[PDB]
């Protein structure tokens, strides 16, 4: 309770009643005058001392400031991924008990618990007779920390045998009645004083400070809170993976960075949206890895749909790429042969799915979006990601980036594979959207229009009637091949199916108005007319666009609304037509409801009054963008 | 399991007033394990007798023509130290007890039962590296100058000495010659194994009625006086049945006897089976599967919520560690299970509240006592289980004069006079919100110095709590009135306040009934709470991108009913430390995401109705801009 | 009795609640997914996009008069609190059991 240390490396006093110590101590920094003026030893010692509080970034106090710049580094190889360079550190040989905690600590990151373990116990048993019992406790605290790790990994995952039931049934022998809470009180006088800040290492709620102080940005507020709070967020970063701390990776931590970085992006919302008067949060490596390490999937989606992030600006692209490269490359070398370490795979795949959905807003490179696409459509499994999503996944990396003709030849072969896995007739095509590999071939169709299929020309060149899930695969993917496949699946075809090929146009048959079908539209709606007497606004809406040229449609309205509403809208009630039935139309259809003159006149009336009503703000959505 | 079941239902009558003893004194944190060579000798650890034999045969060569009497023990190998010497002597020490023995897993439930400090006479690393394993420090003593570091307080008493220091000769008890003058070479050990004998509850269970160490103790003991030692217990496992008479003479030089061989039924060699069948048996009992019938459950709840008795009000997140670990206590007032290993006793807790019939058979009494833990219950709102519900209903309700502004009522209930020290208490706090705290601080330190003799320390803890509160508030006022001669007295006495120890400085009573209290000894456990605010964040604030009219409960009746417990509890226990920053800024964020939440709730259309509570605390914990912030959000 | 999981998913105009339908249009153990994609390139002119399962595709013709619906892990039927809410809104699969929000 001496002098209070701020988070941007400067001292205030407080309750300090003696003499200024610091003060002499910064004073004796500056001038090396009076550095000179002293014993050998303890100019040693300031030298240490100095070293030290460089070292942690303290400098001199609150008189003299303006220079105050916090470059962040965290140095550690679990923080940056590095995992091939992690597991290079494993294989060498010790040379002290520090390396041996770090490779300890290294090898716990990685999916291997019961080596680091081992490890850990070998540390305590070989340094409890050496002084300094720093690296001792600190080992004893993570061997716990492992050891309740293990725990959860039998908690967890039987409900496969990840570890044998030898080292399950040992350490539950010899770790179930753990009281840390008594630990550090039960060291020496030496480690019960000098050592004494560590003391909330025997426990887990020491996050409740900074907690508060997010509250502080909560609490309704040149320098901000923010920076503070940011700093603070760095401070603890550093701390739990530069001292190799186990207790980095339990929940409590997931949750303080993961509504961190919540309160501090919506402040950010709440800070340049501040414009109602008169008319921030720049992104760097550490943001990005902390967004996609200590977020899930979903509050990223949900920080989307609160936080406008395509306003916030991203820098050090070329390390994101490093990132984003190695983490592809890490999936790649993941699924090459084997490896699948269960513990490893449910980290690293929680992490790879967040960074590759945060890749969007990143500028990437050209072999950079090469790797990442190619380990993100072969080599990245199933069961966690499928192939719809990644559609999702893919279609918002290859949005905000200018297609390269590498990357079309990849998904190109991408299509041919999923083809060659259609040889088989029982491939199911799992989707838990309802997003399929047409899709796939809409985006080749998006990013080139122009694209002639080659090698899928040559396997419908020698297709063969007897895989009907085969050639249906190549039916779905119709206008990507040549001329004389075109001969050949389109004798493969069935004409008298009037509303399957509709149905949802299956096979994408809205390229052609081939017109006897056209003509079986019609003659579909006086089948209609037959049995009134005594799907369908698809029909309405191939009329309103000028695309089916018969006119009679109007003899055929009295059955559907909407289909008068389609097909002659100036003699339709415009009073009884439902709104429903517009948030379920596409942005060209209602840009084209908008394009009229009779329609906008009352669906501006309906529209404002369910607006009106409560507070349907679709309709006022699409009453200011379409609309208006 | 059901074995042992039958052992607590075959028991006698002081066997289970022994079990309860050593039980409760495991509960106090009182139970000091003094061990033997038996225990050490399962984990394979070569006993004495084995080193007489080689000592023997490497002096006389002529293997043995009968047996060792008791002096031969202690006498051949003291022969071979004087006459062949001392690095064969500290050798042939090297050679047989460089042993890397696993541990028996009795020392796994020695380490059960919370010792406060473990005595042996033991030569190895056993139990201290079962200790470093078990996540506990006994303090490791084998020497004289391993008294003076005392580096905690847990010891580990190794009377005889270790081979820590080396396989010398030197440095433990093994020749005559050390326990010829024993009390000349280990004086404080001495002292200190008289020290912790005497102030404690001793168990021995390694050895045999008559071994020399017990002898010396039972010497000790008889030339102390007769009111004053605790009569020390001793588990016996031998494999004969003891005979009545030593049983009932060993009674009278002041131990107990827990006899094993006349529990179970063991074989002769079977040594292990017979340790843990005395030791499940106290362990079992810790863990309460000996708990069944009407009687038995009703006590135990009573054993811990008659010390709640006295407070008025206890939030439910404490209550969970009232009954540590055990059965989840909701939100809502409900209870749902978790960890209790042993007989569910708040079900027929409350299946006996349910019908009337099973309630009426029962004793005077303990029928009274379930009618004092039903009032506690249905006081704090905990009703039945998880299994009955639909009519959970929340009805807050604060009944205090503080909450409600109410001040010349509290005036008025300021100048009557007290009958009581818990009047004294309400007084005290009544008269420090409105401004003044000189009285009240006096009125504190007239119930510190009027309730001291009285038990039941919780008023007394808490005015203490209050006082240096209302300290830290008057330093305040001082900081941002009074006379200089109360502003330099109470900063004469109240300067160096260090509040951490002081529940760790109460009694053995108030350091397990009350053991609840100890975050009012600190502030910042404000956390719990908020980090569930910022579950109400994390993005179940989805609920606004999506339309959901999601139509069931959500975390906010949640955060809500956690609010009001900490209103509940701050105002209605009278507790000064509800005025600091850190509880505004608390009930500040609160409601400030709840109102956020309900605006991100009713405008999903791509609640929070208000009550006199809410208006209260909108109009008190914020403040004007904040408000006016509110408004502009 | 199920109301405790019934949500009114009105971006869509949905009812996202795990019922298991049986159609006619005859099957059994049927269950619906529905999209929102409204910038979907080239996939007809509608957000929402049924993906109807019937354990896998049915691979789809269509009167959809559902014959009996029957809440998960809940039993006892709801066919009639489907009817009802099958009456109030008048657009394409009211009860759909999940939605993607594309």
């Amino acid at each position: 309770y001496d002098y209070h240390f701020e988070v941007n490396g400067t001292v205030v006093r407080h309750k300090n009643k003696g003499f200024g110590y610091m003060e002499r101590f910064f004073e004796l920094k500056e001038s090396c005058d009076e550095r000179s003026k002293l014993s050998k030893k303890q100019y040693e010692r300031f030298n240490a001392l100095f070293n030290f509080f460089e070292k942690n970034g303290v400098i001199c106090m609150a008189k003299d400031a303006g220079t105050l710049n916090t470059s962040i580094e965290i140095n550690s190889l679990a923080y940056h991924g590095k995992y091939d360079v992690m597991k290079k550190f494993i294989e060498e040989q010790s040379v002290s008990i520090e390396d041996d905690y770090k490779k300890a600590f290294f090898l716990a990151c990685l999916g291997r618990w019961e080596e680091s373990y081992d490890l850990y116990s070998n540390i305590i048993l070989n340094s409890i007779d050496e002084s300094n019992g720093c690296v001792y406790y600190l080992s004893q605290i993570n061997r716990y920390r492992i050891y309740q790790s293990i725990t959860q990994a039998v908690t967890q995952f039987n409900g496969y045998k990840p570890f044998t039931d030898e080292f399950l049934a040992r350490i539950e022998r010899e770790m179930t009645n753990f009281n840390i809470d008594d630990l550090f009180n039960g060291m020496p006088f030496e480690f019960q004083k000098k050592y004494k800040i560590l003391e909330f290492l025997s426990d887990n709620q020491f996050l409740y400070d900074d907690t508060v102080k997010l509250f502080e940005l909560t609490n309704k507020v040149g320098m901000s809170s923010d920076i503070v709070v940011l700093l603070r967020l760095y401070d603890n970063l550093r701390f739990l993976y530069e001292n190799c701390l186990w207790s980095v990776s339990f929940h409590e931590f997931h949750q303080y960075i993961r509504n961190s970085m919540s309160l501090l992006i919506e402040k950010a919302e709440y800070e340049r949206t501040r414009d109602i008067d008169e008319l921030g949060f720049f992104m760097e490596y550490y943001d990005f890895v902390n967004i996609s390490r200590h977020f899930k999937i979903d509050d990223i989606k949900n920080l989307e749909r609160s936080c406008s992030i395509d306003k916030i600006r991203f820098g050090e692209q070329e390390k994101i790429e490093e990132y984003l490269v190695g983490i592809a490359e890490e999936i790649t070398k993941q699924f090459s042969a084997n490896g699948m370490n269960v513990v490893f795979y449910t980290q690293f795949i929680s992490e790879a799915k967040a960074a590759l959905y945060f890749a969007k807003y990143v500028k990437l490179s050209e072999e950079g979006l090469g790797k990442i696409v190619k380990a993100l459509l072969f080599y990245f499994p199933e069961r966690d990601l499928d192939i719809g999503k990644r559609y999702v996944w893919l279609e918002r990396l290859t949005k905000c980036n200018e297609l390269p003709k590498s990357i079309i030849s990849i998904i190109d072969d991408f299509l041919v594979l999923q083809a060659e896995k259609h040889i088989d007739q029982n491939y199911s095509e799992v989707s838990s959207n309802g997003l399929y590999s047409r899709d796939y071939g809409a985006l080749i169709k998006h990013f080139e229009k122009n694209f002639i299929s080659k090698r899928l020309s040559e396997i419908t060149l020698c297709l063969t009637q007897d895989k009907q899930k085969q050639i249906d695969f190549l039916f779905k993917l119709l206008p990507l091949l040549s001329t004389n496949a075109k001969s050949h699946l389109l004798s493969f075809k069935s004409v008298e199916n009037i509303n399957d090929l509709m149905n949802g146009i299956r096979i994408g048959l809205i390229d052609e108005f081939t017109p006897e079908h056209e003509e079986l539209i019609i003659e579909y709606l006086e089948t209609r007319k037959v049995n009134y007497i005594v799907y369908m606004s698809t029909f309405g809406i191939w009329y309103f666009l000028e695309e089916i040229n018969n006119s009679k449609m109007e003899e055929f309205i009295g059955m559907d609304d909407q289909y008068d509403f389609f097909v002659d809208p100036e003699n339709f009630d415009y009073k009884k037509f439902i709104p429903s039935w517009l948030k379920n139309y596409n942005d060209k259809l209602l840009g084209k409801i908008a394009g009229n003159k009779h329609m906008k006149h009352h669906v501006i009336e309906v529209l404002k009054e369910r607006v009106k009503n409560s507070n349907d703000k679709r309709y006022l959505e699409i009453l200011m963008n379409y609309f208006i | 399991g059901e074995k042992l079941k039958e052992v607590f239902l075959m028991l006698d009558n002081n066997v289970v007033e022994c079990i309860k003893e050593i039980t409760e004194s495991s509960r106090n944190g009182k139970l000091v394990f003094f061990v033997g060579a038996g225990v050490s000798t399962l984990s394979d650890y070569p006993q004495w007798w084995r080193l007489v034999d080689k000592y023997h045969e490497e002096l006389y060569g002529s293997p043995k023509k009968g047996n060792y009497s008791s002096d031969e023990y202690l006498r051949i190998p003291q022969i071979f130290y004087n006459v062949k010497g001392e690095m064969a002597f500290d050798g042939i020490l090297k050679d047989f007890f460089q042993v890397d023995k696993p541990t028996n897993p009795i020392h796994d439930k020695i380490l059960a039962m919370n010792p406060a400090h473990v005595i042996t006479t033991n030569y190895d690393n056993l139990i201290d590296t079962a200790c470093w394993k078990r996540g506990k420090y006994f303090s490791v003593i084998s020497a004289e100058e391993d008294v003076a570091n005392a580096t905690s307080s847990r010891y580990l008493l190794k009377v005889h000495g270790d081979f820590r220091k080396g396989f010398k000769g030197e440095n433990v008890v093994l020749k005559e010659d050390d326990y010829l003058n024993y009390d000349q070479n280990y004086p404080l050990i001495s002292n200190l194994m008289k020290t912790i004998i005497a102030t404690h509850t001793i168990v021995f269970i390694g050895y045999g009625l008559g071994d020399y160490n017990i002898n010396m103790l039972l010497n000790w003991v008889r030339k102390l006086q007769k009111d004053s030692f605790h009569k020390p217990f001793f588990i016996r496992t031998d494999p004969s049945p003891i005979e009545n008479e030593t049983l009932i003479y060993y009674e009278n030089k002041g131990l107990r006897i827990i006899d094993a061989a006349s529990l179970i039924d063991s074989n002769e060699y079977d040594y292990l089976e017979r340790y843990s069948a005395v030791m499940d048996l106290l362990i079992e009992s810790q863990e309460n599967k000996f708990i069944t019938k009407d009687d038995e459950v009703i006590d135990y709840i009573y054993g811990k919520i008659s010390p709640l008795f006295a407070l008025q009000y206890i939030r439910k997140i404490d209550l969970k560690h009232v009954f540590e670990y055990d059965y989840h206590f909701e939100v809502n007032g409900t209870v749902v299970r978790h960890k209790n290993k042993g007989f569910g006793y708040m079900e027929r807790f409350f299946e006996l509240k349910e019908s009337c019939d099973e309630r009426s058979k029962l004793s005077k009494k303990q029928y009274e006592r379930f009618n004092a833990l039903f009032n506690f219950f249905e006081k704090n709102g905990v009703i039945c289980m998880a299994k009955d519900a639909g009519t959970l209903n929340t009805s807050i309700e604060i009944n205090s004069l503080a909450y409600h502004g109410k001040y010349d009522v509290m005036k008025k209930f300021i100048e009557e006079q007290s009958v009581s020290i818990e009047d004294d208490y309400k007084k005290a706090f009544f008269l420090a919100c409105l401004g003044r705290w000189e009285e009240s601080y006096d009125l504190y330190s007239n119930i510190i110095l009027n309730s001291i003799d009285e038990s039941n320390g919780c008023v007394y803890y808490l005015s203490q709590i209050n006082r240096y509160r209302i300290y830290q508030s008057i330093t305040q006022a001082v900081t941002q009135p009074f006379t200089d001669e109360f502003l330099a007295r109470i900063e004469r006495e109240m300067t160096n306040f260090n509040i951490d120890d002081l529940f760790n400085g109460m009694p053995f009573e108030f350091q397990k009934k009350y053991k609840i209290l100890e975050f009012l000894s600190d502030n910042q456990f404000l956390y719990d709470d908020t980090v569930k605010l910022f579950e109400l964040t994390n993005k179940v604030r989805s609920e606004m991108s999506e339309g959901s009219y999601s139509f069931g409960m959500s975390s906010d009746i949640v955060v809500l009913l956690r609010l009001y417990d900490n209103l509940r509890f701050l105002y209605e226990n009278c507790l000064w430390s509800v005025s600091f920053h850190e509880f505004h800024q608390y009930i500040r964020n609160s409601m400030s995401l709840l109102i956020e939440k309900a605006e991100y709730e009713r405008t999903r259309d791509i609640g929070f109705f208000m009550e006199y509570y809410d208006f209260v605390n909108i109009s008190r914990h914020f403040k004007i801009d904040d408000i006016k912030n509110l408004e502009r959000s | 009795g199920a109301t405790h999981d019934l949500v009114y998913h009105s971006k869509i105009n949905t009812f996202v609640w795990d019922v298991e339908f049986d159609i006619v249009l005859e099957l059994n153990k049927c269950y619906f997914v529905k999209c929102f994609n409204p910038y979907r390139i080239n996939g007809d002119f509608a957000v929402s996009s049924i993906d109807i399962f019937s354990e896998g595709k049915r691979l789809l013709e269509f009167n959809f008069k559902i014959t009996k619906a029957v809440h998960v892990a809940t039993s006892k039927d709801v066919t009639e609190i489907v009817l009802h809410l099958s009456e109030r809104i008048s657009s394409p699969f009211p009860i759909v059991k999940e939605v993607v929000y594309l």
